[PDB]
DNA sequence: GCTTTATTGAGGCTTAAGCAGTGGGTTCCAGGTACTAG
DNA sequence: CTAGTACCTCTTAAGCCTCAATAAAGC
C-alpha cells in the first residue's frame, strides 16, 4: 500500500511518457475504491491517443 | 427545405430541454415513481417514450414536408417498401439505441463511453441519436448505433433457428 | 457498535445476566468480561442511507472523471464543485446527486427540500 | 460410513456414527470388533474421527500416553 | 357427497373404494368456494346415457379409446362426478361457427 | 505490399487467430441463481506469468440466499471437493486471532454491516484455534492413504504454499501475503453481496 | 371487477390492497435487537411513550421494528391489522404492542415471553409473515 | 377452459406482430395439444410419449 | 545424443495443420481452428484475415450477451466487421 | 517525447477523451456536435475513424450508412474479386 | 403411554434435446518398438 | 547388416434415488 496514491502515479505517469518504462505497461487509479492496478502481461489490447 | 430542419431541430431541443428537466426533477426526488415499478425504470420509460414521440414528430414534420413529387414517399405511398420509420430516420431523426429492450448500458464504470463523465444519463449519451443518415452520426452515434445492429443481427440469427426448430 | 476484548484481540459474545439484568460482553475463550456501551446487538438494515457517500477522499476533486457543476456552495460559495449519484448500486436506490465542494470537500445533496450534512 | 481398519487391514468394514446432540464420535468396525470413541463438534466428519482414532492407536503404540 | 375444510388425510381417500355399490366424492371448501360451472372459459357440460353413449360410436364409428380423454380429477369430472368409460358432450361458442359439438371420456 | 505473419506449412498458408480468454490473477463476483444455495461467487485464475503455467481456478462461495439466516463464506481449496470455511483457512496460514482475521477481511472497523454479515463465519469457524488442527482439517478430504499426523500436515502446508494463491507467490518466506490476499477478496465478494 | 364496481376506483384499489401481498420486508425500515431490562423502565427515553398509553412475568429481552409510513400510507396498511395477524400467528408466544399512527415515529415491539433462538424466531416473524394478501403474489396495478 | 385460454395466448402471441392467421389452424393446434386427458406439449416428452405407431 | 528431433518438428507441423492446439495428436478437446488458411482473395481479405481474433466459446448456443460487442470494444474491435451467422459476435477484428 | 501514450480497456474507465483536438477544448447542414460540457479531457482520439477495422475502413460514409448494412459490407469485402499480390 | 410403520412430498444428479439447404479448402493415412526374413 | 511386419497405444423436460415430516397400527 502506498500512503501519497497521487505524487506516485504522477511520478509513474512521467516515468512511462518519458521512456524509462515500457509504454505498453497500463496503470490504472481508482479514487472511489482507491486501489492502483499495474499490468505488464501480454495479450492486453491498447490503443494511442 | 431549410424550414423543414429548423422545425425538427427545435423539436430535438423541446424534447431535450424536457427530458433535462423530468432528470432535475428526478434527481430532487421530486418524480413519484410509477406503482411496482421502481424509480429507475420508470425514468427510463419516461424518457425513452418522450425520445420515441419527439422522433415521431419529427418523422411527421419531415413526410408533411415532402410532396408527392418526392420519390421516396411516393414509393411508401405505394405501399412497395418503407414505412414512416424509414423516412423519419432517412431524413428527421435515427432516434433512440435500444439494446436488451433499454437505453446502452454504462458498459464502463458508470459511463457509457469514455467521452462521457460518469452519472451522465442525458439522451446523447444514453445511446439518443439526433442526427438523420443524411448529415450523418456522431462517433458517439455511430458506436451506439453499431450496437443496435449487432444486437439485432444476433436476435435473428438465434430467432431463426429457434423458429426451425419449432416448425419442425 | 461492536467491539474487542481489547486484551487478546477477539470478539465478545453476548449474554444476559439476570441477577444483575444486564447484557453484558465477554468471550469463553478468556475470562474477560465487559458492559455494553449501548443496547445494540442485532442490525439487518434492509434499507440503508448509509454508504451511498463512500471513497471520498481529499484529491477526489483533482479526478477528471467526476463531472463539474458551478453551484454556489452553501458555506464558501464556491461555484466549482464535482457531482456523482449514490455509491451504492440497487435497482430502487434514489437518483439524488452528492455534490463535493474541492474548497472545502464539503459534501451536500442535490435536494433542497432537505439538507444533508453528508 | 465406510471406511478402512488398520487391526483387521480390510477395507469399507469401518462405520462412524456421529451423535450431534452428545457430540460423540463412535468408530466401529464389523469384522475385528474394535470400537472407538471420541469428541467432536457440528463441522465434524467421518474422516475427522477416523484420523482420531489413527492417532490414539498410534500414541497407544509409542507408549508416550 | 362429502365436503372438507382443510384436506383429507391418506386414510379416508384409502378407505373411499371401500365401498364399490356406493360411490363417494370428496371435495374442498375452498375449491366449491366459486363455482366453475359459471366461468365464462368452460363451456357448457352435458352428461350422455350409455344408450346416447352407442348411438354416438355406432354412428360416428368409433372405440372408446379414439374418443378425447378426460383427467379422472378434472375439476368439471369431479363437479358432474363422471365415471370411467364415461362420455360427456362439450358445447362451445366459438368465432368460427355458432356453436361446437365435442365429445370426451374419461379415462 | 505482402506484409507476412503467416506460417508457410507444406506449402499452405497458415494465420493463427488470436484466442481470447478470461484475464487471470484477478477477482470476478458474479451471482448464482435462486435455486442454487449460493448466492455470490468470487473466482480468480491464478496462474505464474514466468513458466511453469497452470491453471489454479479458486473459487470463494457465500451460501445462503437472501433470508435464509446462514451467511457463510467457504472457499474450494485446489485439489480438496469439500469446501472449507475462510476462517480454517486463516488459521492455518498464521492468522489465529479472531480480531485480525476481521481486520484483514474488514479495512474500516466503522462498516459495521460487514461484521454482522461475517459473525456467522466466524462463529462456525471458532472451532478451529491451532495451526495443526487446520492444516490436519484441510488435509481431511481427499485421502490417498496418508497418515494426518504422520507426513501430512508438511504436505498441506506445501499444498497451501504453492496450490492456493500460486501467481502471489512461490515461497514459505512471507505467508501473509496470502491471507491479505484473500481477505481482500473476501472484501469485495461482501461488497458485491451487500450491492455497493 | 363486478359491474357494479367496476365504475368505482375507490372500490378498485380495495380490491387491490386486499389482493396484494404484503410483507413485512417491504415495510419494515430496519429491525434491533434492543435490551429492555425490565417492562416498566425503558433504555431508550424516547421509547417509553409506547408503555405510556399502555399504562393508561416477561423475558428480558427486546425487538424493536422500524417502519416506513410513507410505505403505509401507499399501501394503506395499518399498524392495528398488523398487530392482530401477529397475535393471530403467535397466540401467546411473543407480547407485540405498536405505537399509534398518529406519532410522528411509529415503532413496534416484540418480547417472547418466559436469545439464541431469538434470532430465528424475529427472522421466521419477518419472512414467513403475511399482513394481508395471497401468496405468489408479487405487485398489482390498475388500469383503466 | 386450460384449451381456451392455450387458444388465446396463442392468438395474443401471434397477433404481436401483426401477423393474422385463420382461427382453425389454432384450434387444431390447441386441439392436438389437449386431445389426451391433459394438455400435451409438443416435445419429446408430449406427444412423442403416447402410443402411435413407432416408427412415427 | 540420439535426441529425437522428429518429436517436436513433426508436433509444430501437426499443429500447424490442422488447427489442433493439443498437447498430443490423440486429444480430442485441442480446439480446433486456431490454425486457419490465409484467405488471399484480394489484399483487403488477407489484412483482416491476418488482424482477425476468435473466441473460445462454442459457436453453437443461443446466449446473446457475450455475443453482443461491449462498450469497451470502443477503439479495440471494429464495430461493423463481424461474420454473420452461428460465428456472429464471436468472431472480433481489431 | 510523451505525446502519444497507449491506453488500454482497463484504463479508459478513468479518464475522460475528447472527439477531436479542437472541438471539445475551446446552413444548418453539418451534425449536430455534444457540446464540450466537461473542461479536463485528459486525453483524446487522434481520429474517430481509425475505431473501424479494415474492411470497415474501406466502406465510404459508414456513419451515413445503416449499421448491418456495414456489417454486410464488411463481411462481402472478403469476397471481393481483385488483384491480392503482385506476384 | 411409547415404538415402529406405510404414506406424503422435495431436491440432486442424470440423460437427453437442440433451422434447412448449398459451395469450397486442409489433413489422416497415425507414434515408436521388438521380432524376424533376405 | 539391413529392411519387412505386426502391435499397443447455454436452457429446460422427464427418470431415478436420495432425502425430511406425518397419521395408524402394534404392542
Ligand atoms: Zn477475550
Ligand atoms: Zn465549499
Ligand atoms: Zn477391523
Amino acid at each position: 500500500v502506498h500512503r501519497n496514491p497521487a505524487r506516485l502515479m504522477e511520478t509513474l505517469r512521467t516515468l512511462r511518457r518519458k521512456g524509462d518504462i515500457n509504454p505498453e505497461v497500463s496503470m490504472i487509479r481508482d479514487i472511489r475504491e482507491k486501489e492502483l492496478k499495474i499490468f505488464t502481461d501480454a495479450g492486453r489490447v491498447y490503443r494511442p491517443l | 427545405d431549410g424550414p423543414t430542419m429548423r422545425e425538427i431541430t427545435e423539436t430535438i431541443a423541446e424534447a431535450k430541454k424536457k427530458v433535462l428537466d423530468v432528470t432535475k426533477e428526478a434527481q430532487a426526488n421530486l418524480l413519484t415513481a410509477k406503482h411496482g415499478m421502481t424509480l429507475r425504470e420508470s425514468f427510463e420509460d419516461n424518457v425513452v417514450r418522450f425520445l420515441n414521440e419527439a422522433r415521431d414528430k419529427a418523422g411527421r414534420l419531415a413526410e408533411v414536408n415532402l410532396k408527392d413529387l418526392n420519390n421516396v414517399k411516393q414509393m411508401v405511398m405505394a405501399g412497395s417498401k418503407g414505412s414512416f420509420i424509414n423516412i423519419a430516420q432517412m431524413s428527421a431523426c435515427v432516434g433512440q439505441q435500444s439494446v436488451e429492450g433499454k437505453r446502452i448500458a454504462f458498459g464502463f464504470v458508470d459511463r457509457t463511453l469514455p467521452h462521457f463523465s460518469k452519472d451522465d444519463y442525458s439522451p446523447e449519451s444514453k445511446g439518443f441519436v439526433e442526427n438523420s443518415y443524411l448529415r450523418g452520426l456522431t462517433p458517439q452515434e455511430f458506436f451506439f448505433h453499431a450496437m443496435g445492429g449487432r444486437e439485432g443481427l444476433i436476435d435473428t440469427a438465434v430467432k431463426t433457428a429457434e423458429t426451425g426448430y419449432i416448425q419442425r | 457498535t461492536f467491539r474487542f476484548c481489547r486484551d487478546c484481540n477477539n470478539m465478545l459474545y453476548p449474554r444476559e445476566d439476570k441477577e444483575n439484568n444486564r447484557l453484558l460482553f465477554e468471550c469463553r475463550t478468556c475470562s474477560y468480561v465487559e458492559e455494553a456501551g449501548s443496547p445494540l446487538v442485532y442490525r439487518h438494515e434492509l434499507i440503508t442511507n448509509i454508504g451511498e457517500t463512500a471513497g471520498v477522499v481529499q484529491d477526489i476533486g483533482s479526478d477528471p472523471t467526476l463531472p463539474r457543476s458551478d453551484r454556489e456552495c452553501p458555506k464558501c460559495h464556491s461555484r466549482e464543485n464535482v457531482f456523482f449519484q449514490s455509491q451504492q448500486r440497487r435497482k430502487d436506490t434514489s437518483m439524488v446527486l452528492f455534490f463535493v465542494c474541492l474548497s472545502c470537500s464539503h459534501i451536500f445533496t442535490s435536494d433542497q427540500k432537505n439538507k444533508r450534512t453528508q | 460410513t465406510k471406511f478402512n481398519c488398520l487391526f483387521c487391514n480390510h477395507e469399507k468394514s469401518v462405520s462412524c456414527t456421529l451423535d450431534k446432540k452428545n457430540s460423540i464420535g463412535t468408530l466401529s468396525c464389523k469384522i475385528c470388533g474394535q470400537s472407538f470413541q471420541t469428541r467432536i463438534n457440528s463441522l465434524s466428519q467421518p474422516v475427522d474421527v477416523y484420523s482420531d482414532w489413527f492417532d490414539a492407536v498410534e500414541e497407544v503404540n509409542s507408549g508416550r500416553g | 357427497i362429502f365436503v372438507y375444510q382443510n384436506n383429507i388425510t391418506p386414510s379416508a381417500m384409502k378407505l373411499v373404494p371401500s365401498i364399490p355399490p356406493a360411490t363417494i366424492e370428496t371435495f374442498n371448501e375452498a375449491a366449491l368456494v366459486v363455482n366453475i360451472t359459471h366461468h365464462e372459459l368452460v363451456p357448457k357440460h352435458i352428461r350422455l346415457s350409455s344408450d346416447e353413449k352407442r348411438e354416438l360410436l355406432k354412428r360416428y364409428r368409433l372405440k372408446e379409446s379414439q374418443l378425447p380423454r378426460i383427467q379422472r380429477a378434472d375439476p368439471v369430472a369431479l363437479y358432474l362426478g363422471l365415471k370411467r368409460g364415461e362420455v360427456v358432450k362439450i358445447i362451445r361458442k366459438s368465432e368460427t361457427s355458432g356453436r361446437y359439438a365435442s365429445y370426451r371420456i374419461c379415462m | 505490399f505482402d506484409m507476412g505473419g503467416y506460417f508457410i506449412i507444406n506449402g499452405s498458408e497458415k494465420v493463427l487467430i488470436a484466442q481470447e480468454r478470461s484475464a487471470g490473477n484477478i477477482v470476478q463476483v458474479f451471482k448464482k441463481a435462486a435455486p442454487s444455495p449460493i448466492s455470490h461467487v468470487a473466482e480468480i485464475r491464478s496462474a505464474l506469468e514466468k513458466g511453469s503455467r497452470f491453471i489454479s481456478t479458486l473459487q470463494v462461495k457465500l451460501y445462503g440466499r437472501e433470508g435464509s439466516s446462514a451467511r457463510t463464506i467457504k472457499a474450494t481449496l485446489p485439489y480438496i471437493k469439500q469446501d472449507i470455511p475462510i476462517v480454517i483457512i486463516f488459521r492455518a496460514l498464521g492468522i489465529i486471532p479472531d480480531g485480525e482475521i476481521l481486520e484483514h477481511i474488514c479495512y474500516d472497523v466503522n462498516d459495521w454491516q460487514m461484521l454482522e454479515m461475517l459473525k456467522p463465519c466466524v462463529e462456525d469457524g471458532f472451532v478451529i484455534q491451532d495451526r495443526e488442527t487446520a492444516l490436519d482439517f484441510i488435509g481431511r478430504r481427499g485421502t490417498a492413504l496418508g497418515i494426518k499426523k504422520e507426513k501430512r500436515i508438511q504436505y498441506a502446508k506445501d499444498i497451501l504454499q504453492k496450490e492456493f494463491l500460486p501467481h502471489i507467490t512461490q515461497l514459505e518466506g512471507f505467508e501473509s501475503r496470502k491471507a491479505f490476499f484473500l481477505g481482500y477478496m473476501i472484501n469485495r465478494l461482501l461488497l458485491c453481496a451487500l450491492d455497493r | 371487477l363486478e359491474p357494479g364496481h367496476a365504475a368505482d376506483q375507490e372500490q378498485a384499489k380495495l380490491i387491490r390492497s386486499a389482493i396484494e401481498h404484503t410483507t413485512l420486508k417491504s415495510v419494515t425500515i430496519a429491525s434491533e435487537i434492543y435490551y429492555d431490562p425490565d417492562p416498566r423502565s425503558t433504555v431508550i427515553p424516547e421509547d417509553e411513550e409506547i408503555i405510556q398509553l399502555h399504562f393508561s412475568q416477561q423475558s428480558p429481552w427486546l425487538l424493536r421494528l422500524e417502519l416506513d409510513r410513507a410505505a403505509m400510507n401507499d399501501k394503506d396498511l395499518t399498524m392495528g391489522q398488523v398487530g392482530e395477524r401477529i397475535k393471530q400467528t403467535f397466540k401467546n408466544d411473543l407480547f407485540v404492542i405498536w405505537s399509534e399512527d398518529n406519532d410522528e415515529k411509529l415503532i413496534i415491539r416484540c418480547r417472547v415471553v418466559r436469545d439464541h433462538m431469538l434470532k430465528k424466531i424475529e427472522n421466521t416473524m419477518l419472512e414467513n409473515i403475511t399482513l394481508r394478501g395471497v401468496e405468489n403474489i408479487e405487485r398489482v396495478v390498475m388500469m383503466k | 377452459a386450460g384449451r381456451a385460454a392455450l387458444y388465446k395466448e396463442v392468438y395474443n402471441v401471434i397477433a404481436s406482430d401483426g401477423s393474422y392467421v385463420n382461427y382453425r389452424h389454432m384450434a387444431l393446434l390447441v386441439d392436438v395439444m389437449t386431445t389426451q386427458g391433459g394438455l400435451t406439449s409438443v416435445t419429446r416428452h408430449g406427444f412423442n410419449r403416447s402410443n402411435t405407431g413407432a416408427l412415427m | 545424443l540420439a535426441i529425437n528431433a522428429k518429436t517436436i518438428t513433426s508436433g509444430l507441423k501437426y499443429a500447424l495443420a490442422t488447427g489442433n492446439w493439443g498437447e498430443q495428436k490423440k486429444a480430442m478437446s485441442s480446439r480446433a481452428g486456431v490454425s486457419q488458411v490465409l484467405n488471399r482473395y484480394t489484399y483487403s481479405s488477407t489484412l483482416s484475415h491476418l488482424r482477425r481474433t476468435n473466441t473460445p466459446i462454442g459457436r453453437d448456443g443461443k446466449l446473446a450477451k457475450p455475443r453482443q460487442l461491449h462498450n469497451t470494444h470502443w477503439g479495440l474491435v471494429c464495430p461493423a466487421e463481424t461474420p454473420e451467422g452461428q460465428a456472429c459476435g464471436l468472431v472480433k477484428n481489431l | 517525447e510523451g505525446l502519444v501514450e497507449y491506453i488500454d480497456a482497463e484504463e479508459e474507465e478513468s479518464i475522460l477523451i475528447a472527439m477531436q483536438p479542437e472541438d471539445l477544448e475551446p446552413d444548418p447542414a453539418k451534425r449536430i456536435r455534444v457540446s464540450h460540457h466537461a473542461t479536463t479531457f485528459t486525453h483524446c482520439e487522434i481520429h474517430p475513424s481509425m475505431i473501424l477495422g479494415v474492411a470497415a475502413s474501406i466502406i465510404p460514409f459508414p456513419d451515413h450508412n445503416q449499421s448491418p448494412r456495414n456489417t454486410y459490407q464488411s463481411a462481402m469485402g472478403k469476397q471481393a474479386m481483385g488483384v491480392f499480390l503482385t506476384n
